[PDB]
Parts: C-alpha cells; structure tokens; sequence
C-alpha cells in the first residue's frame, strides 16, 4: 500500500541524484536499450536531458551540489524516458520470442 | 557495426591486420623470408634461453 | 467449379467492396484509395510520396517488425502504388493465408502511427527511392509536363520535391490519412475471395470516418513549357493539350484515335506500318527514334498528344514532323479502315491487360472506385467502336487548336520550342 | 565488348583428370580434392609428431 | 475453397504429337484473350564456333518476313489484328510467341509456321540487322549484370559451348553469311525439337488440326525424328576478373554447378534460394527483412542488392548468387554471402524452409500469371522436362522438402567445392580466390 | 598592348543574336521569401530608347536613397506599399545588351502577399504608361540619374569600368557634358511610351519561393 | 602535417593516449592508482634489474 510508495520518497532523498538536478531517468546507466531509448527522444527533451547531465559532471568536477532550493522534488521527478524505455524493450521481447520461434 | 569478428575485435583487428589481410606485393621472393625467421629465431632464443637461464 | 459471378457490395458509409472468385490458387486483395499527390498543397509536397513508403512503419496493431515478418512468414507480399490521384494498397498471397496478411493490410491503411523516429528515420528513402525511378528520363520529363500542363493539383510532382526531403512531419502524414482515406473514398477490391469474406472484413474491421474529408483544387490547365539542358545525347520531348476525363465518352476517341497514331510497336524490333505516326516520323529522320501517341485521363481533366526519343540533332525533324503527322490527321488523313483496326487494337490491349492478377484486380477496383460498378467486357467493347470517323478527326482538331504544354530534356539544342510547331 | 572475351586455354596447367572438356569435371572431384587435402593432413600428422 | 483444391481444378494440359515429331499442347481457359508459340530446342549452345550468334541474327529475321508475305504484308496483317509477336533466344532454348484473340488461335499457327519454316530472310535486310545487332551489342556491354552473367559461364563453363554469349562475337556478326543463317535454321527449327504451345480460350483440338495444317513436316529417314544429345559441359572452379575502377559500383557472382533439370533436387536448390531470397534497396521491409543475408546487408550497407539463382540447363547448370555493392564493401558482402551458404549446409532451420516453401510455391504461382506465362511453362516444360508439370505436383515435391534435406542437399552442392567467380568493375577491395575458396568450408 | 600583346584578330566567332522567347520559369522551394521578376523586350546598348527607360527606371524607383527610407519619389515602392500589409521590396528593373534589352521590375515580398505585391506592380506600371508621369517626375529623375551615373565613378573601379566599357563598344569616349544632354533629352512622353511598350510587348518572368500564392504570367 | 603530434606513427600514439586522450571532467582521487599502479610496475622493475645485478 501507501507504505513503499512513502519509502520510495525516502529512498529518493536517499540516493540524492536530485541535489544535483537529474531526474531518476537521468542517472540511467546506457545499456542496448536505454540508448535506444534516448534515440526516440524529442528533441527539446533530449537537449534538456543533456544540460541537465553536463551541468551535474560540472558540479562533480566542482565537488559541489545544487542549492537546496534547486534539488528535484520527488513529486515533481519527470520520468520523461521511462515510457520509450517500456516500447523499447517491449520490442525486442517481441523479436526474441519471434526469432526462437 | 562489424560484420566478422576478425576485422572488429581489439586484438584480433590486430592480428588481421598485420598476418592475415595484410596486403603483400605479389612478387616477393625467398629474400624476404629472413624478415619471419628472424623473429623465430628471437623466438626460440628467449625460450631456450628462459629454458637455460632456469639452471 | 467453372466461373462464379463479380459481386459488389456498397455498404453505408460508402466503402464499396468488389470481388470475385476465379479459384485462383492465390489471392490479391487490395484497398484503392482516392487519395494521391493532387490533394497536396505547397505546405505539403511530397507527404503523398513518403506516405507511400511508410507502408512498412508501426500501425496501432502490428509493429514495423511484425509486419514485414508476418507477411514473408507465409510467402506474402505487400505494395503500394500510386498515380498523381489513385493509391493502391494491396496484399497478395496463397489462398490459405489471406486472413493472416489481411491484417497487416488493413492495420496499414487504417491504423498507421506514424512515430517521430520511424518516420524522420525513413525520409531518407525519398532520396534514394527518388534517384531510381529518376533512372529513366521517360519519367523526368512526365514530372515537369504536368508541371506545365497544369497550374495545380495535378501540377504537383508524383514525387516529393527535393527541397522537402525530410521536411514532412508526421502531422502531415496523419492529416493527409484521415482527410483523404476515408470510408467514402475508399474501395475494398479482391480476388480468389468469395464476397461474403471479402465484406464480412471490411464492416467488421474498417472504422475511419467517410465524405471527401479534404476535396481537391479543380486543376486549372496553364499549357507551360519546361525544358532540361542536361547534355544527355537522347532528346525526350513531349507535346499535349488538355484531353478528355474519366467516363467521359470523348475520351474514347483519343483512346482511338491514339491506337491510330500509333501506341508502341506490336512486333519485337518491328516497324509499326499500323502506326501512322511512327510511320510518319521516320520518313522525316534518318537515325534512330521511337515516337507514340500519349494520352492520360484524370478524374477532372486529361492530357494527350505524343512523345519522342531521338538523337538530339534529329529532334527538330522528329518532332515537327509528329505534329504535322496529328494535323494531317485532323484534316481527314484517318480512314474508315484505320479507325477500325485501332478498334481492334484497342480491344485487344484492354482484354489482354487483365490476364495477369494485379492487371484484372486493377480493372475491377478502379471502377468499383470511380462509380461502385462494373462494366462487362461486352458493354466496354461497345464504347469502343461506337467512335466514328468522325470522333477521331474531332479529337485530332481539338489538339492542333487547342493550348498545348511542353516538356523536353537533353542537349535541346535542335529542340524546338512549343511557339514554333 | 564482352562478347569478344573468353577465357584462355589452361591445358598446360589442368590436372589430367579435367583436360577433357567434354567429362563433368565432377567425377574426379574427390579425387583432386582427396590427394591435395592428403598431403596437408600428412603434413600435419608429421608436424604433431 | 482452401488452396489444395484451387490446384487440383486447374484444367489438364492436353498434349498431341504429329507424324513429323511436333508436339502440340495447351492449357485451355475461358479466356477471351490468348498466347500462343513454338519453342524451339535451339539456342547459342547448338551453335559451334564459327556461327556463334546465328540463333540471335535469325531472331532478328523471324519477323522482317517470310516468303509467301513480305515485311509490310507480314507486319500489316499482325498489326491490324491487334496482335503482338515477339520472342527470344537463350543459350540453349529458343522462342517465338503470338499475344492474340483466342477467335484468332487458327490463323496465328498458320503465322508461326510461316515464320519458322519460310523466313525470307531477304540479303538486304540481312546487312541491316547486321549493323543493328552490332548496335545492340554496344548497348548491352553496358549492363554489368549481364556481362557479369556471360563472364560466369565465359569462365565456369570456360573450353565449352556454354561458355559463348547468346548474341554472339563481333567477328561472327560482322561476317555470317545468309547461308549461315539459312542452314541453322535448317538443321535446328525441326519439327521433333519444336513445341507449339497455347493458352487461353482456345480448344486443344481446334489447336491441333491447325497444326496438322501448317506444320506438316515431313519425315522420311530415322535421322531426322532424331533429337541429338549435346556434348557434356565441363565446370570449372575458375574466376575472370574484369577491372575497372571507373564505374561506379561493382558487379559479383559465385556460382557452383547446378544438376539439370530433370534431376529432383532441383526442387530443394530452390527451397534453398528461398531462404537467402534476394534484396535490393527499394525493399521496404528494411531491418526485418527475414533473410539473415538481406538482413545484414541492410545493417551494414553491404550491397545495392543481392540475388540468389539456380539456373538449370539439360546436363548442367549454375546454382549462386549475384550482389552489387561498393568498391568498398564488397568483401564485407562476400564474406556474410557465403557465411549463408555455409549456414545452408550445416544449420538449415525447419523455421527457415517453412517460410521458404511458402514463398517459393508463391513464386511458382506467379509464374503462370497470364496465357503468355503458362504458355511459357508448357513449351519450356515439355522441351525440358519432357512433360508438363502441375502446380499440384510442385507443390506436393515442395511439401516433402524439410531441412535435413535442404542442408544434405546443398552439402551436396556446394561444401568444398571449387567454385566459379566473375567480378566486375571496382574490385580491388574483393579478392584472391583462394581466401574465396576457404568460404565454402566450415559454418 | 603593342609591343607586347598579340593574339587572333577579327570578331573571331559572333554571336547568333538574341532571339526573344518570353518565357515563364517558376522554381518552387519552400524559402518562405518570394521573389518575383516580370520583363519585357527593352532597349539596346546605345540606342536612345534606352535613355528613356534610364528615367521611366528612376521614375518608378531602382532602391531607395536613405537609409531604411521609404522611397516617396518611388512611384512603384510606393504604389505596392499601399497594397501591401507585411515588409517588402520591389524595384524597376532595367538591362541593356548588344543586341536586345530587359526592363521590368522585380519584388521581394512575403510568400502570401506575392499575389498583391506582384500585381499592384503591374497597374503601378500601367498608371504610367496611362500619362501617370509628371512632367517633374521626368526632372527629379533626370538628376537622379545625373547624380547616380556621376557618383557611380568615384571608384577607381567605377571609373575604370565607365571609360573602358565606352572604348570597347565604340572605341570613342563621350564627355561626362554629352551624356548629360542625352538625359534630359528625355521626353515626358518618351517615357510613358517605354511604358506602354512593356504593357503591350510579350513578357517574361521569374519566380522562387513557396510560389503558393505567386501568379502566372497570363493573370497580370 | 599539419603538427607532427597527431601524424608521426609513434607520437601519434604518446599524443593518442596521455595528451589528447578524452577523458571525464569529473574523475576523482580515486583514479589516480591506474598511475601510480604504473609507476609501481615501472619503479619496481628498475629497482630490480639494479638488484638483480647483485
Ligand atoms: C637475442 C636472443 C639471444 C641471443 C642472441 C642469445 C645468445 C647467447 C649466446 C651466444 C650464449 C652463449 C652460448 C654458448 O654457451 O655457447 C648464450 C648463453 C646463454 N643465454 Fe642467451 N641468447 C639469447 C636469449 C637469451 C634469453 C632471453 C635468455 C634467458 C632469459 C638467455 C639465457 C642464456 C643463458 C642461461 C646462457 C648461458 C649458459 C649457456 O651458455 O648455455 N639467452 N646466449
Ligand atoms: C611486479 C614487480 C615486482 C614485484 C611485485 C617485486 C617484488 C619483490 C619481492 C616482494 C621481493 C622480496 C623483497 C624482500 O627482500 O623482502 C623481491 C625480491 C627481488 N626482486 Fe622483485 N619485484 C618486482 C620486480 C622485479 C624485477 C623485474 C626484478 C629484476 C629483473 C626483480 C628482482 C628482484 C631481486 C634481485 C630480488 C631478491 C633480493 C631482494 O630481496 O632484494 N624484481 N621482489
């Protein structure tokens, strides 16, 4: 119930990605799939994406983080990639099973 | 992407690259065998010299 | 079982369904649309084009992959083609598998998605699909005559401008879909089917609304003249003048009075005596030629008159020595005997153009598009020779009077222009 | 042109079994392909000697 | 009204023979429309050395006119009945076919027979055509597909008769006599070589009585019912290498020897092609495409196009493939080439000859679409199979065909084979024939 | 060019002189600016008949003289201004060959306003070969022109150009003095004549754009 | 040519892997040992052969 979808806040500020402005897909390791993904993107969200990425290795680098009040707020996480992740994968499912048919 | 694996893989693009799709003039003669049995001879010389060294 | 009956169903909205059993070991349905590059605006050159290609994209049932796969698993096929106004989606394949590839028929020409990637990704093919079927001049010129020939609509290239390669957005594809594939415009053809498969499919799977959605800009004829210096030894030129339509009777003159002229040679390597134009131009030139009567007939317009392939310094001869040899046939050079043999021709031609599967499933569809009918051999045979003597020597008149439209490619150096036939 | 070109005469080259070239080249195949492949595997046994 | 049966309803082919050896058949439809010809057992492989291109100069005659009705007379008379005659003339099958009115069926035998037994053959005209087929020739050296074909047989058939091109050498056209030309067509337009086929709306009966009219040979001596055997084609696992950097693309073709026609693998040869199909960049199908090799090539760019073939002759014949691609590409496009192949003989899928049949029966369905192309079959058929050979028998063969036995099969004909090459064009990039020859074992 | 040139003499090969077609090239690319130019037969090099369209050209207005001005003494940018909602230009345009000339104007306009701005050049041509020409218009072009030709040869290119140019055609040099009379020998009618001899004689024209809403010839 | 630290087939290689060589803005401390690890394997083998010699 309400329970993991309170820990899941948690486990949000936990990680901490979001104190340095990414949104949860943004820190995505690049498999097969996610690269995929990231190709159907549009573009604004893409060039989005990138700032948003560029900008966090700059605070790495810096060995800094966002102001407090710049960090993603859980609820307002965009899971802008999620969804072409879903197709993406959901496709090639559907090949595999195909070709070993 | 690359078809074959010979012309692709790190080590094996190598190894293609320089004994197997290596373009060779089709005139060479037996003056250009030394080239190999120079490097058999370094070859066998550090075994039987690791060989060697071992008593 | 012997030979059964062509049915032809006309449902509510307005989707006709024609087909017709001929116990064919194979099947060929087919969904002809009114729709074509005609219906473009400058807005949206081409969309019509890269429509034609996205036949293999996702559709809201079958994905891209599916598709392709599902129709080879059976030894299938899918294709479209199209003219300036008539699309042709349509499947074929051994009987015991027309449900299978219906599927992928129907979600093509009805559910298509038309996502970002896949198309962008696609639009590229324009540029090559373009460069092949630009392989023979026969189609350069026949792009730029209508481009003189009309001021629209049927002035607009069969393929999509080169300016506008990878400009057309899936908007436009939508749009272009749902504005002209509508139920009223569309025509459910098939064959080695049985009717009442053949409708069952069409009422229980077709949803797209009916009515014209967009209707086309009533081509307005200019009578232009566009010539393309490119070098190329061989001079194609062609000449016309705004023809007869669809269904119109007077068109059955020109069809007649083409087989008179001459419509390409009967005999490997022959001569074409039979062919008055032919026949003409070459005792005007001395190398050689290859001269016919073209004629085209739209839906609300037509062009006709001829086309030639010559060396470029025999190109003036060759062409005025056709039109001199379509004058002569508008002043009485047609006999009462020519017109007869064209008749014959003609009939001919037709009967043998639906032997092959795509040539009578064309024939039937067509119509079944144009007016939800169908004439039989027998009445389309009269038509013919209901042409008089006469008919035929109007046409010829109607072409030497009338605006003609001109276009032409190669070294156009011995090339004349249309203010000097 | 093409037509003009034809391939030389390999006679003073052909394995005796394919000189004529009127006999399918095929039946002494196994033959010409069983010696060659002979002597490579002769050589090998002798290498892993 | 399930496929199986559409098969079986197909009317029978009727066959009749005459006293003189032609053999007369059909295939009757309703149609209004109809085809009819003869095929002759005749073509550039009959034809020896020094009158290599006589069959091509006589295709080029067979319709300026015969004896009894000169060019226009000949030509008017077909014309205005709205009648189309053309033919051709391969290496070893020869053909002339008439495309009119089933009404017509009777006069149009009278037309052929004239044809093949009295062209005219007039010496003026001769000196014309000479100087057309010379033409025709400039022309055609311009179809790297086709120099490509010619130079695989110039090279796998190299020391035989299937080694010359149809049309012939420029010397022999330059120099053949109408003698020439008149005693080839003596020798080889006979009677017992000849089929007069027909399809359409005609009555096999009616078909032979005008027949028995116009093609009545005579036969006096055993000698001329006789159908001489020709002398056997040597293979050759060979390659010729036609370079020139300046055209565009590059033109490939590996092949090894085929069995014939009457032999029955034949059939599983073609289930085999079916698998690898053939591509072209016009393919909508794209990255789905099922073939592996039509496939690759899409996702790699590895060719303009493929094509896989199997062309069979009476004795022999040539079972490869055929890609064009660019300079650069075209050992990426060998290598995935015969990477199929070897796939072929040792891990042949039933999934893949499932998908394989299907398309294949669907082909042989398409190749008789029309009277033109059944008559085709027929004269073809009974020329080489000796017989006439139904869909519903095609078909039946096909259905017996599974992996197991396409994989023995191709084995058969293609592991460890010395093969035959012909590449034109930009092809430094492809090359050595030995690395070649290392393809065709292992996977 | 003695002592040191050489080379063939003689006019060498001539030229097939210019015969006149009046054709219509429409060239459709999507350039969301259209630009449109409608010619007819003008006047030679030399000829007189030139001189008067070198002032009808000034009286219609060839560009504007401040800088993102507004062309008043323009009679066309002026008359297509009063037609048009969106930015524009439109000039007369004016060639003088050999054998044979070009004069007409050419636009530059929105996509959608071509129609208008094309057409209202084409009556704010006839309004002038209709006596729609002062007889101060012709002055004030008349310096226009003085001024123009007189500046255009400040330049050591300009002046290089001007000098050379007269040497080759007629291996003379008129006086900055005559070429002055020759101007304002001009008529008030000369000029409504040369623009009659463009609304009468057969017209060419030129187009590129999204020709949406561009007219043919045959609708001016 | 142009410079001869992109075309010498040597330096091309000195330049291709400690020069030009891409690497992330963002690599800490904690990359430095591929280095060090190096410069052990360098150090050790040197302090050896010098052992070695005795
Ligand atoms: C460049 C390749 C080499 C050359 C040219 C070479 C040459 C020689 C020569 C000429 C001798 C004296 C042979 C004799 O006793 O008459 C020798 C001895 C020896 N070499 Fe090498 N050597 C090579 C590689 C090696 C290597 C790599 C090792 C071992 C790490 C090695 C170990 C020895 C040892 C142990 C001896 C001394 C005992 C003996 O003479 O057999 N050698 N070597
Ligand atoms: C992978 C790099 C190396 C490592 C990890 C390494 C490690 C060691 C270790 C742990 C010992 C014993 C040290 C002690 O006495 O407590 C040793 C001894 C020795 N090593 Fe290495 N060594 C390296 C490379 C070399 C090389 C390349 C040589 C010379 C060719 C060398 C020559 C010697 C010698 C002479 C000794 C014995 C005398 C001594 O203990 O100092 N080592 N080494």
């Amino acid at each position: 119930g309400r329970l993991m979808d309170r820990i899941r806040k948690w486990y949000y500020n936990a990680a901490g990605f979001n104190k340095y402005g990414l949104m949860r897909d943004d820190t995505l390791y690049e498999d097969d799939d996610v690269k995929e993904a990231l190709k159907r993107l549009p573009e604004d969200l893409y060039n989005e994406r990138m700032f948003r990425i560029k900008r966090a290795l700059d605070l790495s680098l810096k060995h800094r983080i966002l102001p407090k009040e710049q960090w993603v707020k859980y609820e307002e996480d965009k899971p802008y990639l999620e969804p072409y992740l879903k197709e993406v994968i959901r496709e090639r499912l559907e090949r595999e099973a195909w070709n070993k048919k | 992407m690359a078809p074959n694996i010979r012309k692709s893989h790190p080590l094996l693009k190598m190894i293609n690259n320089s004994l197997i799709d290596l373009p060779a003039p089709s005139n060479i003669s037996a003056w250009w065998n030394f080239g190999s049995l120079l490097a058999v001879c370094l070859m066998t010389q550090i075994l039987t010299g690791l060989l060697l060294a071992m008593h | 079982p012997g030979a059964e009956d062509l049915e032809i169903t006309k449902l509510p909205n307005g989707l006709i369904i024609a087909s017709l059993e001929n116990f064919s070991p194979a099947s060929r349905i087919g969904v002809f649309i009114k729709a074509g590059s005609r219906y473009e605006t400058t807005a949206n050159l081409g969309t019509a084009h890269l429509l034609r290609l996205a036949s293999p994209l996702t559709t809201k049932g079958a994905s891209s992959f599916r598709i392709t796969r599902g129709i080879e698993a059976v030894g299938g096929s899918l294709s479209v083609y199209s003219t300036r106004e008539k699309m042709t989606y349509c499947v074929e394949c051994l009987r015991d598998h027309v449900d299978t590839v219906m599927e992928y028929l129907l979600n093509v020409t009805t559910a298509p998605e038309f996502r970002p990637w896949e198309v962008t990704d696609l639009q590229p093919q324009l540029k090559v699909d373009k460069a092949v079927a630009f392989q023979s001049p026969q189609v350069g010129v026949l792009e730029n005559l209508h481009a003189a020939a009309y001021k629209t609509a049927l002035a607009n290239p069969l393929y999509c401008p080169d300016y506008r390669i990878g400009k057309i957005t899936s908007e436009q594809l939508h749009h272009f879909v749902q504005n002209n594939f509508t139920s009223a415009r569309m025509a459910l053809v098939g064959i080695g089917v049985k009717h009442s498969d053949l409708k069952q499919v069409a009422e229980q799977f077709l949803n797209i609304r009916s009515g014209a959605g967009t209707s086309s800009a009533k081509a307005t004829y200019w009578g232009g003249e566009i010539r393309e210096q490119n070098g190329h030894s061989l001079v194609h030129a062609a000449v016309v003048t705004e023809g007869a339509a669809v269904g119109s009777a007077e068109a059955n003159a020109f069809s007649v009075l083409q087989h008179v002229l001459g419509a390409g040679p009967l005999i490997k390597r022959g001569s074409s005596v039979t062919s008055k134009l032919y026949q003409g131009v070459a005792k005007a030139t001395t190398q050689p030629f290859d001269a016919s009567a073209f004629n085209v007939n739209y839906s609300d317009s037509g062009l006709f008159g001829f086309y030639t392939i010559s060396q470029a310094a025999h190109a003036g001869e060759v062409i005025r020595a056709a039109m001199n040899q379509l004058k002569a046939a508008a002043q009485g050079g047609v006999t009462e005997e020519d017109v007869t043999k064209a008749k014959n021709q003609l009939k001919a031609t037709y009967l043998m153009s639906v032997e092959t599967a795509q040539g009578l499933l064309n024939e039937i569809g067509s119509e079944a598009l144009l007016s939800g009918t169908h004439t039989a051999p027998s009445v389309v045979a009269q038509k013919i020779d209901s042409v008089t003597s006469a008919d035929v020597v109007n046409a010829a008149k109607k072409f030497v009077s009338g605006k003609k439209s001109m276009a032409a490619s190669g070294d156009l150096g011995s090339t004349p222009f249309l203010d000097e036939l | 042109v093409h037509n003009d070109v034809t391939v030389p005469d390999f006679s003073a080259y052909r394995r005796e079994d394919v000189m004529d070239a009127t006999t399918s080249s095929q039946t002494s195949s196994e033959d010409r392909k069983g010696f060659s492949y002979l002597v490579t595997a002769t050589a090998c046994v002798a290498t892993a000697y | 009204a399930t496929y199986a049966q559409t098969l079986q309803n197909i009317p029978e082919t009727n066959v009749t023979t005459l006293d003189n050896g032609l053999r007369v058949a059909s295939e009757e439809s309703s149609q209004p429309t109809c085809t009819v010809g003869v095929w002759i057992g005749a073509g550039s492989r009959y034809e020896n050395e020094k009158n290599n291109g006589a069959g091509y100069f006589v295709e080029h005659l067979a319709f300026k006119g015969t004896k009894k009705r000169p060019c226009a007379a000949f030509e008017k008379e077909v014309e205005s009945m709205g009648a189309h005659f053309n033919g051709y003339t391969s290496r070893e099958q020869t053909a002339f076919y008439i495309k009119a009115l089933s009404k017509d069926m009777p006069k149009v035998v009278e037309l052929l027979a004239d044809v093949v037994q009295n062209c005219a053959l007039e010496e003026s005209q001769i000196e014309k055509e000479r100087g057309v087929i010379l033409q025709e020739l400039k022309e055609m050296d311009n179809d790297m597909t086709n120099v490509t074909f010619d130079y695989l047989h110039a090279t796998a058939f190299q020391g035989t008769a299937l080694a010359r091109t149809v049309e012939g050498t420029t010397e022999n056209i330059k120099h053949l006599t109408r003698a020439d030309l008149a005693s080839y067509i003596d020798t080889h337009f006979k009677a017992p070589r000849m089929v007069l086929a027909a399809a359409g709306g005609i009555s096999h009966k009616e078909l032979v009585d005008a027949a028995r009219q116009h093609f009545s040979g005579v036969s006096f001596t055993y000698k001329e019912d006789a159908v001489p055997i020709l002398p056997r084609c040597r293979f050759t696992g060979s390659e010729i290498r036609a370079r020139d950097d300046a055209l565009p693309v590059a033109h490939v073709a590996l092949a090894v020897e085929g069995p014939g026609w009457a032999d029955p693998d034949n059939v599983v040869l073609h289930v085999a092609n079916a698998i690898i199909g053939r591509y072209d960049r016009t393919f909508g199908g794209g990255k789905h495409l099922s073939s592996r090799l039509a496939a690759l090539a899409v996702e790699h760019k590895l060719c303009h196009s493929f094509q896989t073939f199997n062309t069979s002759y009476s004795d022999t014949g040539l079972f490869g493939f055929h890609f064009v691609a660019d300079p650069l590409s075209i050992d990426d496009m060998m290598f995935c080439a015969q990477g199929e192949w070897m796939r072929l003989c040792t891990s042949t899928t039933e999934s893949e000859v499932k998908r394989a049949k299907n398309h294949l029966r669907s082909a042989m369905v398409a190749q008789l679409d029309g009277t033109t192309p059944v008559c085709e079959t027929i004269g073809s058929h009974l020329l080489n199979y000796g017989r006439r050979i139904s869909l519903e028998e095609w078909d039946s063969r096909i259905s017996a065909v599974d992996a197991r036995m396409v994989r023995d099969v191709c084995s058969k004909y293609i592991y460890d084979k010395c093969p035959a090459l012909a590449a034109v064009g930009p092809i430094e990039q492809l090359l050595d024939y030995n690395r070649i020859r290392s393809g065709m074992y292992w996977i």
